[PDB]
RNA sequence: UAGGAGGGCGCGGCGGCCGAUGCAAAACCCGGGGCGCGAGCCCGGGCGGAGCGGCCGUCGGUGCAGAUCUUGGUGGUAGUA
RNA sequence: AAAUUGCCGGGAGGGAAGCGGAUGGGGGCCGGCGAUGCGCCCCGGC
């Protein structure tokens, strides 16, 4: 038989928010981006890293490779934190493995 | 986040301050929050309140 | 007498002499005593983690068990019980736990 | 490995609250569910018939969720998880994840030897 | 009249210059707001 | 800590990445926090690890024999999260350590609140690592 | 078994904290928490339960409105558990001392370029742990539009409520029950 | 009871965090031990042979004993008519 | 997996059985099922 209410393509998909609440939320994520605190408890290992906020200067901008990429995270105390992410790569459990994620 | 010195400068251009018509957006002014200072130890231990 | 002696008790002049703070106004002149503190030890070997609460030697003072009124002693006791039951025994005296000192004779 | 509970742990109903029926049919599982019917006999409760599950039948919050070791317990994956009992060894007591491989739990089991951490489940997998 | 200069932090390589600390952007110092962010952020992640 | 603490505790406090909770939102709950600067490893205000300036750490070194690690953060570093932490390694005997805690966590006032648990943290740390050398000897139960 | 109502148990309700997750409003109750209990300050009870109220509750002060109420105070602070919002009907504004929870950009310029402070909540602890010299204000509760629709049905006798409808003009609940031409005049 | 609300439990995805697993994952089985007033949950033993779980937010084709319910399988009737 | 069935071992039965509270008898299972340590001390070494 058919489902209890089939699903329709007009359901509301795309919700709208206000451009001024939009700008008031993109605010308070960049200031908690310069408080340590916070920036540690959301799972980011930086503790060899200078200064927070962490400003490096522009010549980072010219690089070109990976491995150059690798070596300024080096001299910052970012390498760590790219090795988290690297090493915790594994498979999605669960039905999202063959709904190509 | 790492920030390049180049965008890290930028940032007071795009956001701009507590005054009108100084971010690149428009109709836009930073929020203010409730509470100036949010240190419930320096006013509950301060001078006047004790 | 239960209530009588209670009352007695109770008063504020006799238990300054029950207690003998008098006499003890004598040693230390026209005083009572002051004291000290204890507990300086500064050596603790261990350090627990549960708010610690030490050991009790109490200060309370059980009163002593009663001899029921009819033990008397020379009178002769019957055990009810153990494997002396039935037994006919010479009560001698009451020990300082209470318990009854009795003989068979053997 | 000495727990701190001075205190006799008192249970009002060791018994489980069984469904009602749940012995006169096979497809009907075990587990509460409250008599909804107009008529249920169970749910006016009535002399006789099976007990229903109420607040006051509820365990002395002090003594609550206490292993008969005295102990309450956590469930722990790894060594690093182990080693958050170090300070509470008195009140909680670790448990290995039943998933936990037999590799896994000789490390915890040695590492918890030396915190003193009571762990109930010690044998498992060996 | 007065805010903190973030040292940028050099990388080798790089020319020794005669730099200092840019002054500290107004909005890193805005309101820390989690229940607009998660408000916000679901929102926003639904319209992919 | 840029932010004051009490403002930290605020957003750290139902959900952060040292919180490990278990067995539900009940009466059953049970909470733990993993942090190494949190001297009971318990999800509190006062020991948080994340929402203090001021905070003791009480740890067994690496892979060596006897050495306590005894850290404390500095207040006006709190924006430079490499030089944060003040961090002493101590070897010497458990009494004489008892000292170097109280030095720096009671008698300077830093974390007067502190005293107890570093101590107590102390106490446990050390005797972890008579165990791990010795071998097991006592069963503890008595 | 004792005659009582509901176990003699309460059945209103009040608002014993507040509704929003905001960590500053959070921040400052735990403030006012403290107030009351250690100053006694019955203003700072009232500042408290204020604290613990929806939006329709708290509603704005116009800068017309709190000129009219300070003057001739203006040795003291105007205290509003709400927002001020700028009037543009108004010329003279006194130097004044205002704390409320929001300032709209224009009334706060306003506020200040006449020389005055626009303070908030932890700011007025500082300077009246008491509530002294306070001028402690609300705004109009029952202006609301939805208030209009409120009380006596808009078809009972005396009674003036706004009715639901959907549109203005003569085609939209104009004729029978409202004038004496078409059945009867309500 | 009809009815209303609050706080929880459970199922499947998504964004994040924290983890288990060929030194044996899921599912299933048990006169195994426990926790919770309860929804449920944790562990033991076995079977199996490659995946899985907890926490925060968020979302939904999310919880069965009934409907002469739908489909499949199975009894007693009965070694009977 | 369940319904349902066979075999082996165990248990009970005078026109239903199952069920709720008690406990008694059998089983079956539980060693964090239940401790042997801490303080003074005398050496004899670390
Ligand atoms: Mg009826
Ligand atoms: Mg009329
Ligand atoms: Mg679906
Ligand atoms: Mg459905
Ligand atoms: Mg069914
Ligand atoms: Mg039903
Ligand atoms: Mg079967
Ligand atoms: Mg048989
Ligand atoms: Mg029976
Ligand atoms: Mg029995």
């Amino acid at each position: 038989g058919r489902m209890f209410a089939p699903t329709r393509i007009w359901r509301k998909w795309h919700r709208r928010v206000n451009v001024r609440l939009r700008r008031v939320a993109v605010a308070s994520a960049l200031a908690a981006t310069a408080v340590p605190a916070i920036v540690t408890a959301r799972g980011h290992r930086i503790e060899s890293v200078p200064e927070f906020p962490l400003v490096v200067s522009d010549s980072a901008e010219g690089i070109e490779k990976t491995a150059q990429a690798i070596k300024v995270l080096k001299q910052l105390g970012a390498y760590a934190d790219a090795e988290k992410a690297k090493d915790s790569v594994g498979i999605r459990p669960g039905k999202g493995k063959m709904r190509n994620r | 986040v790492i920030w390049t010195e180049s965008a890290f400068k930028k940032l007071d251009e795009v956001y701009g301050s507590f005054e009108a018509s100084s971010s690149k957006k428009k109709g836009f002014v930073l929020p203010r929050p409730k509470m100036t200072n949010a240190d419930l130890g320096r006013l509950i231990n301060s001078d006047e309140v004790q | 007498s239960k209530m009588a002696l209670g009352i007695k008790r109770a008063s504020r002049s006799h238990t300054y002499h029950r207690r003998g703070l008098w006499a003890i106004k004598a040693k230390h002149g026209g005083a009572l005593p002051k004291a000290e503190k204890p507990a300086a030890v500064a050596e603790p070997k261990f350090y627990p983690a549960d708010d610690v609460k030490p050991r009790t030697v109490s200060t309370r003072k059980p009163h002593p068990t009663k001899l029921r009124s009819t033990i008397t002693p020379g009178t002769v006791l019957i055990l009810l019980a153990g494997r002396y039951m039935g037994k006919r025994v010479v009560f001698l005296k009451q020990l300082q736990s209470g318990l009854l000192l009795i003989t068979g004779p053997f | 490995a000495v727990p701190l509970l001075t205190r006799k742990i008192v249970k009002k109903r060791v018994k489980h609250f069984k469904r009602a029926h749940s012995d006169r049919y096979i497809g009907l599982k075990q587990s509460w569910r409250r008599p909804k019917g107009i008529d249920s006999r169970v749910r006016r409760k009535f002399k006789g018939c099976t007990l229903m599950p109420n607040i006051g039948y509820g365990s002395d919050k002090k003594t609550r969720h206490y292993l008969p070791n005295k102990f309450k317990k956590f469930v722990v994956h790894n060594v690093s998880e182990l080693e958050l009992l170090m300070m509470h060894n008195r009140t909680y007591c670790a448990e290995i994840a039943h998933n936990v491989s037999t590799k896994k739990r000789k490390d915890i089991v040695e590492r918890a030897a030396q915190l003193d951490i009571v762990v109930t489940n010690k044998l498992a997998r060996l | 009249t007065a805010r903190p200069l973030v040292s940028v932090k050099a990388l080798d390589g790089d020319m020794a210059t005669d730099a200092a600390g840019v002054p500290m952007p107004h909005v890193m110092k805005a309101p820390i707001r989690p229940d607009v962010i998660t408000f916000v952020h679901r929102l926003v992640s639904c319209n992919s | 800590t840029t932010v004051p603490g009490s403002l930290v505790w605020e957003l750290v406090k139902k959900n952060n990445c040292f919180l490990i909770k278990q067995f539900g939102n009940s009466n059953a709950k049970v909470q733990f926090s993993k942090e190494p600067n949190n001297l009971y490893n318990v999800h509190s205000y006062k020991f948080s690890g994340l929402a203090n300036s001021k905070t003791v750490a009480v740890q067994p070194s690496a892979g060596e024999d006897k050495a306590v690690v005894l850290s404390t953060t500095k207040t006006k570093k709190q924006n430079t999260p490499a030089k944060l932490q003040h961090k002493t390694l101590m070897r010497k005997e458990f009494r004489k350590m008892a000292k170097s805690v109280k030095n720096q966590v009671c008698d300077n006032y830093y974390r007067p609140d502190l005293t107890k648990p570093a101590l107590a943290r102390l106490s446990a740390v050390y005797r972890s690592l008579q165990v791990s050398k010795s071998g097991i000897k006592k069963k503890n139960r008595q | 078994g004792i005659d009582l109502v509901a176990g003699g148990r309460n059945k209103r309700t009040k608002r014993t904290a507040p509704k929003s997750d905001d960590v500053y409003l959070k921040l400052l109750v735990k403030l006012y928490r403290f107030l009351v209990r250690r100053t006694k300050s019955q203003f700072n009870a009232v500042i408290l339960k204020r604290l613990f109220m929806s939006k329709t509750n708290r509603p704005p002060l116009s800068m017309r409105r709190l000129v009219r109420f300070m003057e001739g105070k203006e040795d003291k602070i105007a205290v509003i558990v709400g927002t001020i919002t700028d009037d543009q009907r108004v010329y003279e504004i006194p130097a004044m001392k205002v704390a409320a929870l929001r300032f709209t950009e224009t009334a706060r310029a306003r506020i200040v370029n006449a020389g005055g402070e626009c303070l908030t909540f932890d700011q007025l602890a500082l300077r009246a742990p008491l509530g002294q010299n306070t001028l402690l204000l609300r705004g109009p509760k029952n202006a609301r539009e939805a208030v209009r629709h409120f009380g006596k049905a808009p078809g009972v006798p005396h009674s003036h409520t706004k009715p639901y409808v959907r549109s203005k003009g003569r085609k939209f609940e104009k004729a029978r029950g409202r004038r004496n031409s078409r059945g009867f005049k309500v």
